[PDB]
C-alpha cells in the first residue's frame, strides 16, 4: 500500500535535514551562539577585522558594549 | 575465531549477493513472455531485489528462456563470457532444459548446458511465472549455501 | 462495416486556434497523463505475497506427473503404450513384460521432464487414469539429471501427491 | 555509411533478431534482417507426427496467440476430413480467438510502448493478460499452450462459472484500454514517435504481403471475419 | 476522520499477533503483517489463513512453521513445503480446507510430506530400472586345453 | 570544527543517494500497480545496503582500457564535482558563503561534462566514444538554456548570491512571477542530467567497452539529480528564514526538495522517451526562442516597473 | 582556506572510494583517426561555444541595472539579446539545426 514508500522517504529525508541542521548548529558553537557574521565585501570584512582588536582575545565574535566606553 | 570471523562475512556478501540478483533475460521465444508475467504486478519480481531491465555488463545472473538454435549458439556462449562474475545460469522451460519439444530437431541445441555451465533448471512449456520465481527462489538459497571465503581460509 | 480511427477535421476557429496554442504552450495532455500514474500510486497493488500467498489455480491444471494405483495399491498402468505412442515430444519410454504374479506391467516407465511440453495427451490417452500431471508446479532442480524421472520417481510422485490428485479427478472427471 | 552487423569490429551480441543497418549519419539508408536464430524445423517436425500430435506445434508459434494458432490449423484438418465442428464448439472457439485477440494486442501496444520509454503502460495491462491467461488455464489446465481448440472443435467444455467470470472481466476491460488511451493517444511525445514513421501505400502493402493492421492501416478495407467468415 | 481509524487498525495488528514480538516475527519472516482467520494447521505447524475481504489471491495465506522433517526453516521457508491436502485449498483449486472435506485416505500415501529435495543428499539420481539383457557365457573353472 | 562540517555534510548526501534508489523502485512500482522492494529488510529498507555491497564485490569489467590515468580521472571528476555542488548551498546557512555562488554552481556543474568526455577516451572502443560525444553535445545544448534562464531571474534578485535568493522571495515565491521560466527550467534539469524522457545514452545504448565502477558513477548522477532539485526549490520556492529557529527552515525547505525530487521519479513512469533530434529541437528551436525572449523580458521588466533588486 | 580544504576533501573522498572500488573487488580472484561522426555534431559544440561566450557578456546585467545610465544599459542589454537571436535565426533558416542527412 502507497504509505509503505515512506519510511524510505522519511529517511531520505533525515539524510537531507542533517547538512541544514549541522551546519546552522556549527556556526552558533563557533560563534559565541550568534549567526556566523557575513562578509562579502572589504567594508564587512574591515568592520570585522576591526571587532578582533576591539574584542581584545582575538575573536571577532566577542561584541564589547558600553562597558567598555 | 577467525573460523566465526568468516563465517560471518560469508553470511554478508552471501546475503548482500542473493539480495540482489541482476538478471539479464535471453527472451529467446515463449518463455519469455512467462518471464515477464514474473515481472508484472502480481508477482513482482522487483520486490525481491530482481531488477527488470539490467544490462549485461551489470547482471548477476542470465536466464535462458527459450529454444537455443545453433544459429544463435555462439551469441549465447559470447554473452556469457561478458557477464562479470560471480554469474550464475537459470535455465528456463523445456527447450533450454533439454531441447524440449524441438529436441530432435537439426537446427536445436538439445539444452544450454552444452554451451554454458547451469545451475537451476526450471522444468515447464513454459513454467508458470509462479514457477520460475519458485527457481530463483531457490538460486537465492543456493547462493545463501555458498563458502567462498571459509574454503580460502582454509588453503 | 468500419470506421475510421483517425479521419477528423481540426476546428480552425479562434477558439479551438487558442485551444491548441494553450494546450502546446501549457502542456496540458501531458499534465493529465501525470494525474493517470498519480491515480494508481494511490490505488492497492495487485502483488500478491509468494510464497505465503499463491496465484489461482483450477483443478484441470497441467503439472508434474505421477503414476497412480488402485484403491488396493495394485498399479493402474498395465504396459499398454497408448500414452508412449501419443506423446508429441516422445518423453517416454515404456518396457513390460509378465509380473511374478502374471499380471500385465512396466518394467521401464521413464519420462524425460525436459523433452516433455507438459500437454496433457499422456493422461487423455491412458485408459485407466494411471498418468496424470498433477497439480504440483514447484520441483526445479539443480541438475539436469534430476529432471530424467524414472518409474520409481513417479510412483514415489503419485504416492506423495494422491491426496489431492484423486481430489482434482473428482472435480473434472465428468468433463471427460 | 556507418555499419551495425554484430561481429568482429563490433563487440555486442544481437538476439533474437540480427538486424544489419548502414547508416549515414542518422539517417539509416539499407536495413537488413538477419533471422533464423529461432527456427527450430517444426514444419519438418510435424511431418513425423500425427494430426492430433502436431496441433501443440502451433501454440508455438505466435506464442502470444496460441487458441488462434489452434483455430487456424484445426479449420485446415476440418476442411480436408470434410467434417465440421458442432455449434457450441465454434461459438466457444471465436469466444476464445477474441480473448487471444485481447491478449496479443495488449503485448503488441504496451511492448511497443515499452520498447520506446512509455514502461507503465505495459504493468497495468499485463495484470489483465495474467487474469486472461487464468481463463485458458481453467478451460485447459494451462495457461499459455492449451492446445485447446482441436480439430473436431475443442477439447473440453467449459467448467460451470467460467463464463460468469468473463463477463466480470469484460465488463471493466473498456475502463482499463480508456487509461492506456489517456496515456498515449493525445501524448505528444507518443505521437511525436509514431506520426507519419514507417508510411506505407496501399499498393506496397498489398504488393509486398501485408496483412491484417499492416493493410488496414493504409486504408484498405479487408478483413477475412468479414470477407471470408469461419466459425 | 478516518486517519485515527486506519491507525487504529494498525495498532490492533501488534495485537493480533500477541504483542509486539509476534508481529514483528511475522514481519521479517513474511514481510506481511495482516490479520486473518485461522483455517487450520498441518501436522508439519503451517498455520493456513483466510481473509475474504481481500481482493482474489491475497485472501488465503500460509504462516510456514519454523522446522520441517528436522530443516531450519525460521527464514527458508519454500512453497513446497506445503502438503498436497492443504495445497489443494492455497491454490485455489477448492473451497474446502481439508479440516472441512478431508482427503480420502489410502495405505500406500506418504503419512510424512516432503518439501524439494534438489542439492541435499536426499535427491533423486536417475538410473535404468531394467534387467540385464544379453547373458555373457561364463568359461568353465576346471582347465581343459 | 568545519571538518566536522565537511563530513557532516558528504556523508549524508552519500546515505541520500542510496535511500533514493529504494523510493524511486518503491514509487515507481505503486504507480505501476505493483510494490516495489519489500523483502530485504523491514519495507525494503535494507535493499539500498544489499546493492552497495553486491556492487563493490563485483568483478571488474574485463574489457581492456585505451587509457589507464584517464580511466581513473572520470570517475573520480564526477564524483567530486558532485558533492562540490552542496558547499555553497544555504540550508539555510552555506558551508561556504559565496559572494558569487550562482556563479561557482553554474562553473561547476560545466566541468561534469569532462567526466562523460573522458570516460568516452578510456573506454577503447569507437562506439562507446561516438556515445559519449553524443551524450556531451546534448548536455551543453541544455546548459544554454540553463544559464539563460538563471540570469532572467538574478535581475530579480539583484545579486549571485544563493542566500539572497531567500530573501528575494521573503513575501512571495519567484515561481510567480517567473513560471514560465520554471517550467523551462525544470524540463532542462530532466535533460541536463539524462533523465527520462531525455535518457537517450541508455535508450540508445540498445541494439535493433571499458567501464568503470557503475556505482561510482551512479552516486555521482544521483547526487546530482538531488542537487538539481534543491536547487530549484531554493530559485522559484523559496523558504521563509527565522534566523532564531532556522531549522524551520531546513524542514520545509527540505519537504520541497523531496516533492520536487519524487516529481523526477513521477515523470519517467508517465511518458516514452524523446528521439535524439527530436530533443535537440526541442532545445534550439523551442527553449531556446523563449529563453532569449524571456531573458529580454525580464532585462525590461524590473526597469519600467521601477523594481530593481539591491546589489547586496 | 575553507574552500580548499572543502575542495581537497570532496575529491580525497572520491580518489578513495575510487580505489577500493579498484581493488576491494580484488580480494575476490576471479578467474584513420577521423571519427566516423557527423559533421551537424561539430556544429552543435561550434554553436554552444558561441553562445556561451554570448552568454558571458550577458552575465554582468544584474550589476549593470544599478547605474543612473539606465537608458544606454537597457538597449545594449536588448541588442546583444537581439543579436544573439538573430545568430539563431541564421542557423534555423539555413538548415543548420536540422539532422536529417
Ligand atoms: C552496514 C552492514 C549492514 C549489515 C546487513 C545485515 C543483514 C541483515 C540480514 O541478514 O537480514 C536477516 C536475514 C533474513 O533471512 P533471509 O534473507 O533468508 O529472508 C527470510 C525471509 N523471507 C522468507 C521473506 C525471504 O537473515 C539471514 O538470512 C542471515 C544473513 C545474515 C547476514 C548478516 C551477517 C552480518
Ligand atoms: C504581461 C506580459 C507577460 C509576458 C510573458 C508571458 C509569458 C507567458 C506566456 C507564454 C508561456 C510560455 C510557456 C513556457 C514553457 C515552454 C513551452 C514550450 O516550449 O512548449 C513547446 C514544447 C514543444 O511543443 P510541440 O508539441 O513539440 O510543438 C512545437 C514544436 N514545433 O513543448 C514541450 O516543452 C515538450 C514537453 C516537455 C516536458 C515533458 C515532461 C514534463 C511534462 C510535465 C512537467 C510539468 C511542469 C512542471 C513544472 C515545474 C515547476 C517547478
Ligand atoms: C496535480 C498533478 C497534475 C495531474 C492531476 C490533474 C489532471 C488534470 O486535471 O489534467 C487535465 C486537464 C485538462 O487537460 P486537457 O483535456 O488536455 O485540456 C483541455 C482543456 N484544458 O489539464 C489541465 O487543464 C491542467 C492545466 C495545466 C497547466 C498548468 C501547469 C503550468
Ligand atoms: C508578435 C507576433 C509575432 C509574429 C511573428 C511570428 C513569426 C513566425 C515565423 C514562422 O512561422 O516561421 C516558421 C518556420 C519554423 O518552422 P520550420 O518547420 O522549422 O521551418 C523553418 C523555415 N526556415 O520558419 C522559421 O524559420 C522560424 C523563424 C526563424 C527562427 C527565428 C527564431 C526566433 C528568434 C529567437 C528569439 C525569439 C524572438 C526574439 C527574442
Ligand atoms: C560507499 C562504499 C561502501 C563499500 C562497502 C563494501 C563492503 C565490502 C565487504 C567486503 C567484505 C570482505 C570480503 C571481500 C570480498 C571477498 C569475497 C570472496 O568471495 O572472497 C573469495 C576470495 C577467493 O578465495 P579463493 O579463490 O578460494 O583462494 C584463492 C587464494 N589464492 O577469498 C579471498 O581471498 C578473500 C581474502
Ligand atoms: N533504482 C535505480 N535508480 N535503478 C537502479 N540502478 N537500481 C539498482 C539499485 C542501486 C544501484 C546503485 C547503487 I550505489 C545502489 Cl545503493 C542501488
Ligand atoms: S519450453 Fe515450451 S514455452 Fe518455452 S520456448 Fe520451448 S516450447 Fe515455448
Ligand atoms: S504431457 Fe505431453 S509431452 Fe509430456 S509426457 Fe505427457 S504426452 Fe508427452
Ligand atoms: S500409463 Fe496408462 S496409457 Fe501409459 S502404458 Fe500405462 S496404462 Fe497405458
Amino acid at each position: 500500500m502507497w504509505f509503505e514508500v515512506l519510511p524510505g522517504i522519511a529517511v531520505m529525508g533525515v539524510c537531507l535535514f542533517i547538512p541544514g541542521m549541522a551546519t546552522a548548529r556549527i556556526h552558533r558553537f563557533s560563534n559565541g551562539g550568534k549567526e556566523k557574521r557575513v562578509a562579502h565585501y572589504p567594508y564587512q570584512w574591515y568592520l570585522m577585522e576591526r571587532d578582533r582588536r576591539v574584542s581584545g582575545v582575538n575573536r571577532s565574535y566577542v561584541s564589547k558594549g558600553l562597558e567598555n566606553i | 575465531r577467525g573460523e566465526y570471523v568468516v563465517a560471518k562475512l560469508d553470511d554478508l556478501i552471501n546475503w548482500a549477493r542473493r539480495s540482489s540478483l541482476w538478471p539479464m533475460t535471453f527472451g529467446l521465444a515463449c518463455c519469455a513472455v512467462e518471464m515477464m508475467h514474473m515481472a508484472a504486478p502480481r508477482y513482482d519480481m522487483d520486490r525481491f531485489g530482481v531488477v527488470f531491465r539490467a544490462s549485461p555488463r551489470q547482471s548477476d545472473v542470465m536466464i535462458v528462456a527459450g529454444t537455443l538454435t545453433n544459429k544463435m549458439a555462439p551469441a549465447l556462449r559470447k554473452v556469457y563470457d561478458q557477464m562479470p562474475e560471480p554469474r550464475y545460469v537459470v535455465s528456463m522451460g523445456s527447450c533450454a532444459n533439454g531441447g524440449g519439444y524441438y529436441h530432435y530437431s537439426y537446427s536445436v541445441v538439445r539444452g544450454c548446458d552444452r554451451i554454458v555451465p547451469v545451475d537451476i533448471y526450471v522444468p515447464g512449456c513454459p513454467p508458470t511465472a509462479e514457477a520460475l520465481l519458485y527457481g530463483i527462489l531457490q538460486l537465492q538459497k543456493k547462493i545463501k549455501r555458498e563458502k567462498r571465503l571459509r574454503i580460502w581460509y582454509r588453503r | 462495416t468500419y470506421k475510421y480511427v483517425n479521419l477528423r477535421e481540426p476546428s480552425m476557429d479562434m477558439k479551438s486556434v487558442t485551444d491548441r496554442a494553450a494546450q502546446t504552450l501549457l502542456w496540458t495532455e501531458l499534465i493529465r497523463g501525470l494525474g493517470m500514474t498519480l491515480s494508481y500510486l494511490f490505488r492497492e497493488p495487485a502483488t500478491i505475497n509468494y510464497p505465503f500467498e499463491k496465484g489461482p489455480l483450477s483443478p484441470r491444471f497441467r503439472g508434474e506427473h505421477a503414476l497412480r494405483r488402485y484403491p488396493s495399491g495394485e498399479e493402474r498402468c498395465i504396459a499398454c503404450k497408448l500414452c508412449e505412442a501419443v506423446c508429441p515430444a516422445q518423453a517416454i519410454t515404456i518396457e513390460a513384460e509378465p509380473r511374478a504374479d502374471g499380471s500385465r506391467r512396466t518394467t521401464r516407465y521413464d519420462i524425460d521432464m525436459t523433452k516433455c511440453i507438459y500437454c496433457g495427451f499422456c493422461q487423455e490417452a491412458c485408459p485407466v487414469d494411471a498418468i496424470v500431471e498433477g497439480p504440483n508446479f514447484e520441483f526445479s532442480t539443480e541438475t539436469h539429471e534430476e529432471l530424467l524421472y524414472n518409474k520409481e520417481k513417479l510412483l514415489n510422485n503419485g504416492d506423495k501427491w494422491e491426496a489431492e490428485i484423486a481430489a482434482n479427478i473428482q472435480a473434472d472427471y465428468l468433463y471427460r | 555509411n556507418l555499419t551495425l552487423n554484430f561481429g568482429p569490429q563490433h563487440p555486442a551480441a544481437h538476439g533474437v533478431l540480427r538486424l544489419v543497418m548502414e547508416l549515414s549519419g542518422e539517417m539509416v539508408r539499407k536495413c537488413d534482417p538477419h533471422i533464423g536464430l529461432l527456427h527450430r524445423g517444426t514444419e519438418k517436425l510435424i511431418e513425423y507426427k500425427t494430426y492430433l500430435q502436431a496441433l501443440p506445434y502451433f501454440d508455438r508459434l505466435d506464442y502470444v496467440s496460441m487458441m488462434c494458432n489452434e483455430q487456424a490449423y484445426s479449420l485446415a484438418v476440418e476442411k480436408l476430413l470434410n467434417i465440421r465442428p458442432p455449434p457450441r464448439a465454434q461459438w466457444i472457439r471465436v469466444l476464445f480467438g477474441e480473448i487471444t485477440r485481447l491478449l496479443n494486442h495488449i503485448m503488441a501496444v504496451t511492448t511497443h510502448a515499452l520498447d520506446i520509454g512509455a514502461m507503465t503502460p505495459f504493468f497495468w495491462m499485463f495484470e489483465e493478460r495474467e487474469k486472461m491467461f487464468e481463463f485458458y488455464e481453467r478451460v485447459s489446465g494451462a495457461r499459455m499452450h492449451a492446445a485447446y481448440v482441436r480439430p473436431g472443435g475443442v477439447h473440453q467444455d467449459l467448467p460451470l462459472g467460467l463464463m460468469d467470470d468473463i463477463y466480470e472481466f469484460s465488463k471493466n476491460f473498456s475502463l482499463r484500454i480508456d487509461e492506456l488511451e489517456e496515456m498515449l493517444t493525445n501524448n505528444r511525445i507518443w505521437r511525436n514517435r509514431t506520426v507519419d514513421i514507417g508510411i506505407v501505400t496501399a499498393e506496397d502493402a498489398l504488393n509486398y504481403g501485408f496483412s491484417g493492421v499492416m493493410l488496414r492501416g493504409s486504408g484498405i478495407q479487408w478483413d477475412l471475419r468479414k470477407t471470408q467468415p469461419y466459425d | 476522520m478516518e486517519l485515527l481509524q486506519v491507525l487504529k487498525r494498525g495498532l490492533q495488528q501488534v495485537s493480533g499477533h500477541g504483542g509486539l514480538r509476534g508481529y514483528l516475527r511475522v514481519l521479517f519472516r513474511a514481510n506481511d503483517v495482516r490479520v486473518g482467520t485461522l483455517v487450520g494447521e498441518d501436522k508439519y505447524g503451517n498455520k493456513y489463513y483466510e481473509d475474504n475481504k481481500q481482493f482474489f489471491g491475497r485472501h488465503r495465506w500460509v504462516i510456514y512453521t519454523t522446522e520441517m522433517n528436522g530443516k531450519n526453516t525460521f527464514w527458508d521457508v519454500d512453497g513446497s513445503m506445503v502438503p498436497p491436502e492443504w495445497h489443494r485449498w492455497l491454490h485455489c483449486m477448492t473451497d474446502d480446507p481439508p479440516t472441512v472435506k478431508p482427503p480420502t485416505a489410502r495405505k500406500f500415501i506418504w503419512t510424512n510430506h516432503k518439501f524439494n529435495l534438489s542439492g541435499t543428499p536426499q535427491q533423486y539420481v536417475p538410473y535404468s530400472t531394467t534387467r540385464k539383457k544379453i547373458q555373457e557365457w561364463v568359461p568353465p573353472s576346471t582347465p581343459y586345453k | 570544527m568545519f571538518m566536522i562540517n565537511i563530513l557532516m555534510l558528504i556523508i549524508p548526501i552519500l546515505l541520500a543517494v542510496a535511500f533514493l534508489t529504494l523510493v524511486e523502485r518503491k514509487v515507481l512500482g505503486y504507480m505501476q500497480l505493483r510494490k516495489g522492494p519489500n523483502v530485504v529488510g523491514p519495507y525494503g529498507l535494507l535493499q539500498p545496503i544489499a546493492d552497495a555491497i553486491k556492487l563493490f564485490i563485483k568483478e571488474p569489467l574485463r574489457p581492456a582500457t585505451s587509457s589507464a590515468s584517464m580511466f581513473i580521472l572520470a570517475p573520480i571528476m564526477a564524483l567530486g564535482l558532485a558533492l562540490t555542488m552542496w558547499i555553497p548551498l544555504p540550508m539555510p546557512y552555506p558551508l561556504i558563503n559565496m559572494n558569487l555562488g550562482v556563479l561557482f554552481m553554474l562553473a561547476m556543474s560545466s566541468l561534469a561534462v569532462y567526466s562523460i568526455l573522458w570516460s568516452g577516451w578510456a573506454s577503447n572502443s569507437k562506439y562507446a566514444l561516438i556515445g559519449a560525444l553524443r551524450a556531451v553535445a546534448q548536455t551543453i545544448s541544455y546548459e544554454v538554456t540553463l544559464a539563460i534562464i538563471l540570469l532572467s531571474v538574478l535581475l530579480m534578485s539583484g545579486s549571485f548570491t544563493l542566500s539572497t535568493l531567500i530573501t528575494t522571495q521573503e513575501q512571495m515565491w519567484l515561481i510567480l512571477p517567473a513560471w514560465p521560466l520554471a517550467m523551462m527550467w525544470f524540463i532542462s534539469t530532466l535533460a541536463e542530467t539524462n533523465r527520462a524522457p531525455f535518457d537517450l545514452t541508455e535508450g540508445e545504448s540498445e541494439l535493433v567497452y571499458a567501464a568503470g565502477p557503475f556505482a561510482l558513477f551512479f552516486m555521482a548522477e544521483y547526487a546530482n539529480i538531488i542537487m538539481m532539485n534543491i536547487f530549484t526549490a531554493i530559485l522559484f520556492l523559496g523558504t521563509s528564514h527565522n534566523p532564531h529557529m532556522p531549522e524551520l527552515y531546513t524542514i520545509n525547505f527540505t519537504i520541497k526538495s523531496l516533492l520536487l525530487t519524487m516529481s523526477f521519479l513521477w515523470i519517467r513512469a508517465s511518458y516514452p522517451r524523446f528521439r535524439y533530434d527530436q530533443l535537440m529541437h526541442l532545445l534550439w528551436k523551442n527553449f531556446l526562442p523563449l529563453t532569449l525572449a524571456l531573458c529580454m523580458w525580464h532585462v525590461s521588466l524590473p526597469i519600467l516597473t521601477s523594481g530593481i533588486p539591491p546589489q547586496t | 582556506m575553507n574552500l580548499m580544504l572543502a575542495l581537497l576533501t570532496n575529491f580525497t573522498l572520491a580518489t578513495l572510494l575510487v580505489i577500493i572500488a579498484f581493488w576491494l573487488p580484488q580480494l575476490n580472484v576471479y578467474s584513420s583517426a577521423r571519427l566516423p561522426f557527423s559533421m551537424k555534431f561539430f556544429l552543435v559544440a561550434i554553436t554552444f561555444l558561441l553562445f556561451d561566450l554570448e552568454i558571458a557578456l550577458l552575465l554582468p546585467l544584474p550589476w549593470a541595472s544599478q547605474t543612473a545610465n539606465l537608458n544606454t544599459m537597457l538597449t545594449m542589454a536588448l541588442f546583444l539579446i537581439i543579436l544573439l537571436a538573430v545568430s539563431l535565426a541564421y542557423e534555423w533558416t539555413q538548415k543548420g539545426l536540422e539532422w536529417t542527412e
